[PDB]
Formats: structure tokens, C-alpha cells, sequence
């Protein structure tokens, strides 16, 4: 999926309830591969320090 | 023709000069006729991101339902 | 940075007030002055403590590094920014646990022909680029990183007065820590010993980044070497929590010791 | 008088009839984070009476041959009731302390103990590898550690101890012990007092930090004048350490931390 | 940069109950994620990015 | 934006200028916007050593018995 | 509207787009003990955000054959973060709750769940010996228990189970289930709502009690109209239970309680 339109799609299903994670991420907005290339991550890579709150929206 | 602005003191010396007086001001004078020759003042303003963050026609409240 | 109090004349005493007696167990120091234990005259004090202020104590440019480049990968060098590569400034800073100040960096650049009778070169220009932790580090003396579109660079022409720049208080904490009794990681139960292990007393692996130095001129087959001596002076100084000074030789970036553990000489108890 | 006191925190009270006043480090009493100095934005937890109370750590014994003892805070209290629970459940934590060292003898005993509270008390290691002491050794908990009379380099390359080697006269850090008096302290001279009491505010270059990664204060006890009695080459008197955290506030609640041990 | 001293934590997602669909409906579907900074966000110390290079 | 302070004259010349006037004053003007660029004023204050010399809870007089 | 809500407690938020209002039991919102109703004289601990937050207990699955489920409070939350810690470290404890039951399906599913909050929910046992259910069985924790379709007497005299035998139509206590509507409740009818939300104040004949010896509330979930789907005799939909303690205050701190188990 990486480097295709599928890297943006996280699939769910109607399976019975499970306690295992659907996805996992580390809060390293400038370095985590999944965050480093977003508009936010791109800007953070032109600076050495960051501070503040973030928000994740899921559709 | 001197412009006197004040600095935003970061690290403070154990002086009262570090907290007040002309000691926390800086002076500027333009020597050239063309504005292009000028340095950048750096006393730059900000604005509302709304034109990008919420370019919506019918304004909506976050507490209120977006899809109404 | 001010005046000292005058000595007031003091005569004889025969009283129940005994300032000479005390009890140091309390953790306090007895604030006696000469007139408490002897007869004194009036002296108008004119001496001041102007030169022992925290500011005046540090108001000197101290050498923190000697970066060397051989213009014949040595065509460029990288120095990890620190104050612990030298001992003199380090020992003075360590009289305190925390500090907060601005920095002034002055660069003294020297160069010379390695050969007494060979080679020749035109005047050299140096580029001192600051690489903040995260920015790409140069792989060659002439790769794309030297474009410095965002990194601050200083171009020095050989023979010109020493270059000098000022840096603000850049710490990510409210003060610089001269001592950090901790780790950057906490090993968790269950993980391999290789896991969660970090250096004692170390914070970030890359605290302040580093300096990349190179000669901009095209290198000639001539054998030349240059040295950039970095001098730093803390200005607008504030310090917290005094500590006893280093008594034995430094042994690394930590408080580790190994060699000169017996600093004091012998002297007779009853010998003046 | 300077000699009789009573300290009450939560459900615990300490009384003494032979004190030598009390020291408040740097003249600062512990306090909570002010809004103007606040950093983490989430609502803090303040256990109050459940965590801010007197906890008695293990008693050590002083002999003619003792070199000294040391502890690290909050480390020594990590397993103490609800204080330890809050410490491990939160990413960030802050606290001040009231350290009460106890040591009684008799009018025919001698000896003086120097009790020092050191901010950022970094100790020296045992190897040629710098900053090699491992987490498990640096954080002994309530049992703390001891000072040594000399430096002994660990040479086992196959299995390095990765421990501290704090030499007493070098204050365990390469500085002369006689200068350790620049740190808040008291002296328990057997002919004068029973204890030493120190009130420590939170000291750090940040308003709040990780209590598991970082120890703010260090408590060092050194025999300034060795223990001696009547004619008994054999003499042992216990030294009990009672500490109470103050103004505890934690931020960043999640699942509990279980650090690796031994 | 990835540094333990300034580590930020973990983000994860789980099923609370489960996704339920009736008959004649797709049993698998996608979700898309978005990220943005809040109004108290700031950055400092301009540096060069590693996201662009130039060979020769 | 000039700051005019007075010097603490050490060695005095056989002039009245060595004792008064602008001749014992010095002038300063900041040229940079960032306070970091500034020199040190060196008009630094002192404080009470008590936080180190007497960090005692119950204040005591030197004439009076310390152990009471 | 009556259907969309958001509940925020501490660091946890719950959103719903298909609610049927919320019930506040007996019209009383949870509160702390007033000085005029106070009993233990010691300073209470109030964990606040560390304990008063949403904790998600284990998810159960509803099938055509399910008879019902039950839980006891504070029992079901005894192992939940810092709430459980405070519960076990203190002799006395008091708390109210926000119970949020979750159950979504589709427009082609049917079924109705009756969610009841019962004060002093005493259940019937399995033997001829009265009040024989043992502590370990009466307090299952977060996993709770289940209702049965019939009473079955335990006859093993050598090894009595000493457990409950809650028959569903008898509400597990000898009363008719249809009358259980006199207790604060909500109904999760699949064609109408996703959840049921109940705010429970502290109910007891005392201002504060032992949380380990006594369970104040009981949560009973019974299928009023069985689960059915399209034509799948096979249908399973999960029921998740999220509860948040409110206005927690504990008194009588000592060493931690470690109850006997299984
Ligand atoms: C407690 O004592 C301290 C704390 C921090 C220190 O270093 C912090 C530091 C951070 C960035 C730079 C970068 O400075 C430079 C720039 Cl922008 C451009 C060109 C050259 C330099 Cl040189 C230099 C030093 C030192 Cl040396 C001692």
C-alpha cells in the first residue's frame, strides 16, 4: 500500500468484537513516517522545536 | 528620521536595564531613498486562518451539528 | 555589585549576649563581624563587589573548541556543539546547577602551508554552517547541504577580524541543566536488556546540533591546514543552585573520575 | 523552643524533643504550579492527604566503620502507598518533601552526621566507560546506597556491574566533601540533637518532569565525626529516615508503568 | 527528531462494539484520517529539511 | 534611543571634567532588534545570602543562644 | 436533540448519535458528603480526575439465546486504574456513577434490552442453606454474571458451589421482572437507540461505607424482546459497558487490602 492511494485507506469490517488495535502511531509529528509527510509534518521539518496541541479527525 | 522600537527581551541580566529604559529599545535610521534598500522591520502581523480552515458559505458552530 | 558596610567603632563588653558561641548543627553560618569579638574603630568602607557579580565572573571569551580542516574527507569538518570539550569554562559553569543566558561566539581562524618550500594558494574563505538537530549533515565538502537556505551560515574571509555572532537562550527547558540526575529512557519490565537502556545523566542524543566548517575555495594540490578556534562568552547571565567546584580531573562528560583522586598535599597539623 | 517540635501531615505526626531548628532549602517552601508557570494543559491530580504523609523507609545502622549512605527522590518513595501509585500511573509528576532523619544515642556517645540535600545529585560510576551506570543500579529505591572509602574500577568486561562508585571524601562526584555545606543541610552531633529536618521545595529547570526518568533531589548522610562509645569498640546505633512528599500534582494519566528491575 | 527525552506518546484505535451492517451491504469499508494543529501550536529555530536533496 | 549612564571614575585627572559633566558619563544605543545582540549593561544588582547562609525555619539572633 | 450527546469526564469523552435522553436516578445527581451529614472525622481523599473518568469493562455478546447479565458496583470497577487503588487503600469509600451501555445494530435487526440500576441488588443463591453464597462468587468483578432461565439447586454436599442462581423472570430475587421498572432504567430498543445512560447518586443508609464489604448498586440487563435478524438464526451483537465513578471520596487510609479470590 505504501506510495499508492491505498496508503491513505484503513479498512474496517463487520467481524465480531476484538480488543486488538486497528492502527498504532507514535506522537512524533515530524519524524514518524505516517506524520512526517503531511502538511503539518512538512512544515515541522523546517523547524527544530514544536509545542502545542494536535487533533486527529477520522472520516 | 530615527525609528525607536522596543525589543522582546528573552534572557534577562541581573540589571534593571534588562527590564526598562532605552536599554531594551533599539534604534533604526534608513539611509537609502529606495524602499528596496531597507532591511526587514520584522514587526509582522498575523491573521485569521478561516479562509483556509473554514471556507464555508453557511457559518457553523463546533458545538452545533455540522450536518443540519 | 555594590558597596560593603562600614565598620562601626566597638568598645568593650561584659554581657549575657554571646555572639561568639553558636551551634552549626542548625545548618546556618554565624553572621559575625569584627566588632562582635574585638574592639573596632570606625572605618568608612569604599571597597565594592563589582567584579564578583555573576555577570563579571563569566564576562570572558573562553575557548570551547578547535575545529581543524585540511584543504589537502577532511576538506570539511563537523563539531558537535558542547562546552565540555575544554575544562576551564566548564569548571566555572559547574559552580551552579542551572543557568540561563545568551551567547556570544567569536571565531579566530588561522592557517598555514604544511610545506616550507612548496605550494601556493589564494586567500581562503570559510563557511561555518550551523546544523540544528534534524537538518541534513554534509557528506561532501560540496554537496547540496551547503546551500544553507534555512540554516544560519557565517562566511569568513581569511585575515579579517575574528567573526562574531550572538545566540539567544535556546534551551527547551526554562534553564540549562549543568547536571541531570536521570535518563532519557525508562526500561520497562519484560523488554530485552538491549531495550530501554540509555546513558546516565544524558538528555537528548543531540542537544544543540553541530557546526560544519569547510573552505569554499577549490582545493589546490598544495598542503594546507586551517584551525577555527571557537570562543564563547555567556552574556545576560542568571544562575541557580551553587555546588562545590570540581576538585579532581574530569573524566568524560559525566561526573566520572579515575585519575587525580588525591588533590591535596601534605602539611603538618601544627606547621604554619 | 528551637529543640521541641511536632510535624503533622495527613494521618502522621512526628515529635522530637531534641531538634536543632529545621532547614527550609533555599528559603523556599514547596508549592503547586502557578498558572503562569504551567506547561501540561490537562487537569492535574492532587492526592493530597493520601500521598502527602510521612513514610518511613528502612532503618540503617551506624558503626565505627560506616562511610555514609545516599538516597534519591522521588526514587526512594516509589513503592510508598498511594504516592507510588500516582507516580507510576502518570507521565509527569511534581513534589516537594519534608525529610526527617532520626538518630538517638546517649550522653556518653560521640559522633556527628552531616545530612545534605543535593539538587541533581549525580554520582560517579565504576567503569572506564562514561555514564555507564544502568537504570536499575541508579535507582535502588528505599534501600538507597552507600559511600566508599576508595575508588575501585570494575574490570569485568564480560559482565560489567554498571554501578556507582561514590568515594566519600570526593562526595561521590569528584568534588571535596567539605564543600558540600553549600547545599541545604543540618548536622546530627550526638551531644546536641536527635534529628535533622529539611523542607525541600521542588527544584528543576522545568515546572514538572518525569519522576521515573529523573531524580530531583539526593540525600547524602556522611559520618563527619565517627561513632564512638564508652569503651565498646562494638557500637551500633540505628538511623531511621522518614520522608513526606508535599504538594503532589500529577499530569498525563495512562496505563501504569512497570519498570525493569535488578 | 525521534528522541526519547522529548517523546510524545501513543495513538491507537480499537473497536468499542463492532461494525454492523445488514444484508446486501458491503462488510468492509474504509476510514480516512486527518491531522492538524490547534490554536496553541508553535514552532521555533528554522532549519533545513531532509525532505529535499540535490545530487551533483 | 540613546541610554546615558555615568561611569564610576577610578583614577582622576587634574580636571574638573574628571569630577563632573558629560565627561564622566557614557552613551549607549542598541542597533539590533534581538536582545541577544545587546552587550551586557553590567549595572548588576546584589542580594541577601540568607537563602544559603541561614536557611533556618525559626529565625535566630547572633547575640541570642542558637540552641534554645 | 434528545438523540445526540457528549459526555466528558477527566480525560475521557463519549459521543452518541442515537440516545433516548438520559436518566438521573431518583432525580439525584451525585454529590460529596456535606459537613452536616459527615461521619468519619479524618480528611478525605478526592482523586478527582484520576478516578472520576470512563472505564470500559469487558464486552459481552448478545445472541438469540441470551438470558441476561448483571454487575455490582463498586465491585466491577475494583481493578480499574486509580479508582481501584483508592478503593483498596481506604477503609471507607463513596462514589456515584455514570453508566453508559453501548449496543448498535442495523435497521433490519430487532430486540430490546432493559437496563436497570438497582440499589441493594441482593440475588438468590443455589443451595438449601440460606445466604450461603460466598464472597468470591458474589463479587465477580468486571466480568459480572448472568441470569438463568430456571432455578437449579446445587446438591453437591461435599463441594457446594455457594454461588448465585438468578432466574430471569424472577429478577434473580423472587420478584417478577416486569415490576423491575420501578427502578431507574432505560430500554435499548434496536429500532430506536444505541445506548442507555444512567447517572446514579450514592444510595445507602449511611453517608459512607466499606466498598469491599458492600455493593451499593447492581446493574441488570435483560433481553425484553430477543435478538433477531433478517433470517440469520445466527446473530451476535456486542454489548459494551462503560462506567465512570463520580464524586469519589475515601476515608481511613492504611495498608492495602488484598481480598481472597476464586
Ligand atoms: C550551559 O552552557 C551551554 C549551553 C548551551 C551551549 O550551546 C547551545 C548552542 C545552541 C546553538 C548554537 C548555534 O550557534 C551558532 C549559530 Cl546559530 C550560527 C553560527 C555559529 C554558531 Cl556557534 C550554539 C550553541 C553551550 Cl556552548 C553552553
Amino acid at each position: 500500500r505504501k506510495n499508492t492511494m491505498d496508503m491513505y485507506r484503513v479498512e474496517l469490517n463487520d467481524a465480531a468484537h476484538s480488543d486488538t488495535p486497528i492502527l498504532c502511531l507514535s506522537l512524533s509529528p515530524a519524524s514518524d513516517p505516517r506524520l512526517a509527510h503531511t502538511m503539518l509534518g512538512e512544515i515541522l521539518n523546517y523547524y527544530t522545536h514544536w509545542a502545542g496541541s494536535l487533533k486527529f479527525t477520522f472520516l | 528620521g530615527a525609528q525607536v522600537s522596543s525589543q522582546k527581551v528573552g534572557a534577562h541580566e541581573n540589571s534593571n536595564r534588562a527590564y526598562g529604559g532605552s536599554t531594551i529599545n533599539y534604534t533604526t535610521i534608513n539611509y537609502y531613498r529606495d524602499s528596496a534598500s531597507n532591511a526587514a522591520s520584522k514587526q509582522d502581523f498575523a491573521q485569521d486562518p478561516s479562509k483556509f480552515t473554514e471556507p464555508i458559505k453557511d457559518v457553523l458552530i463546533k458545538t452545533a451539528p455540522t450536518l443540519n | 555589585a555594590n558597596n560593603l558596610p562600614d565598620t562601626q567603632s566597638s568598645g568593650p563588653a561584659h554581657s549575657k549576649e554571646t555572639p561568639a558561641l553558636t551551634a552549626v548543627e542548625t545548618g546556618a553560618t554565624n553572621p559575625l563581624v569584627p566588632s562582635d569579638t574585638v574592639q573596632t574603630r570606625h572605618v568608612i568602607q569604599k571597597r565594592t563587589r563589582s567584579e564578583s557579580t555573576v555577570e563579571s565572573f563569566f564576562a570572558r571569551g573562553a575557548c570551547v573548541a578547535i575545529i581543524e580542516v585540511d584543504n589537502d574527507s577532511k576538506l570539511f569538518s563537523v563539531w558537535k556543539i558542547t562546552y565540555k570539550d575544554t575544562v576551564q569554562l566548564r569548571r566555572k559553569l559547574e559552580f551552579f546547577t542551572y543557568s540561563r543566558f545568551d551567547m556570544e561566539f567569536t571565531f579566530v581562524v588561522t592557517s598555514n602551508y604544511t610545506d616550507a618550500n612548496n605550494g601556493h594558494a589564494l586567500n581562503q574563505v570559510y563557511q561555518i554552517m550551523y546544523i540544528p538537530p534534524g537538518a541534513p549533515i554534509p557528506g561532501k565538502w560540496n554537496d547540496y547541504t551547503w546551500q544553507t537556505s534555512s540554516n544560519p551560515s557565517v562566511f569568513y574571509t581569511y585575515g579579517a577580524p575574528p567573526a562574531r555572532i550572538s545566540v539567544p537562550y535556546v534551551g527547551i527547558a526554562n534553564a540549562y541543566s549543568h547536571f541531570y540526575d536521570g535518563f532519557a529512557k525508562v526500561p520497562l519490565a519484560g523488554q530485552a536488556s538491549t531495550e530501554g537502556d540509555s546513558l546516565y545523566g544524558a538528555a537528548s542524543l543531540n542537544d544543540f546540533g553541530s557546526l560544519a566548517v569547510r573552505v569554499v575555495n577549490d582545493h589546490n594540490p598544495t598542503k594546507l591546514t586551517s584551525k577555527i578556534r571557537v570562543y564563547m562568552k555567556p552574556k545576560h547571565v542568571r544562575v541557580w543552585c551553587p555546588r562545590p567546584p570540581r576538585a579532581v580531573p574530569y573524566y568524560g562528560p559525566g561526573v566520572d573520575y579515575k585519575d587525580g583522586l588525591a588533590p591535596l598535599p601534605g602539611k603538618g597539623l601544627t606547621t604554619y | 523552643s528551637v529543640r521541641v517540635m511536632q510535624l503533622t501531615l495527613g494521618n502522621s505526626t512526628i515529635t522530637t524533643q531534641e531538634a536543632a531548628n529545621s532547614v527550609v532549602a533555599y528559603g523556599r517552601w514547596p508549592e503547586y504550579i502557578k498558572d503562569s508557570e504551567a506547561n501540561p494543559v490537562d487537569q492535574p491530580t492532587e492526592p493530597d492527604v493520601a500521598a502527602c504523609r510521612f513514610y518511613t523507609l528502612d532503618t540503617v545502622t551506624w558503626r565505627k566503620e560506616s562511610r555514609g549512605w545516599w538516597w534519591k527522590l522521588p526514587d526512594a518513595l516509589k513503592d510508598m502507598g498511594l504516592f507510588g501509585q500516582n507516580m507510576f500511573y502518570h507521565y509527569l509528576g511534581r513534589a516537594g518533601y519534608t525529610v526527617h532523619v532520626q538518630c538517638n544515642a546517649s550522653k556518653f556517645h560521640q559522633g556527628a552526621l552531616g545530612v545534605f540535600a543535593v539538587p541533581e545529585m549525580c554520582l560517579a560510576g565504576d567503569s572506564t566507560t562514561h555514564m555507564f551506570t544502568k537504570y536499575e543500579n541508579a535507582n535502588p529505591g528505599e534501600k538507597g546506597g552507600e559511600f566508599k572509602g576508595s575508588f575501585t574500577l570494575d574490570t569485568n568486561a564480560t559482565n560489567p556491574a554498571r554501578n556507582f562508585c561514590p568515594v566519600d571524601y570526593l562526595f561521590g562526584s569528584g568534588v571535596l566533601a567539605g564543600n558540600a555545606f553549600v547545599y541545604p543541610h543540618q548536622i546530627i552531633n550526638l551531644r546536641t540533637n536527635n534529628c535533622a529536618t529539611l523542607v525541600l521545595p521542588y527544584v528543576n529547570s522545568l515546572s514538572i518532569d518525569s519522576m521515573t526518568k529523573h531524580n530531583n533531589w539526593g540525600i547524602a548522610i556522611l559520618p563527619l565525626a565517627p561513632l564512638d562509645f564508652a569503651t565498646e569498640s562494638s557500637t551500633e546505633i540505628p538511623i531511621t529516615l522518614t520522608i513526606a512528599p508535599m504538594c503532589c500534582e500529577f499530569n498525563g494519566l495512562r496505563n501504569i508503568t512497570v519498570p525493569r528491575t535488578q | 527528531i525521534n528522541d526519547s527525552f522529548t517523546e510524545g506518546g501513543y495513538i491507537s484505535m480499537f473497536y468499542q462494539t463492532r461494525v454492523v451492517v445488514p444484508l446486501s451491504t458491503p462488510r468492509k469499508m474504509d476510514i480516512l484520517g486527518f491531522v492538524s494543529a490547534c490554536n496553541d501550536f508553535s514552532v521555533r529555530l528554522l532549519r533545513d529539511t531532509t525532505h529535499i536533496s540535490q545530487e551533483a
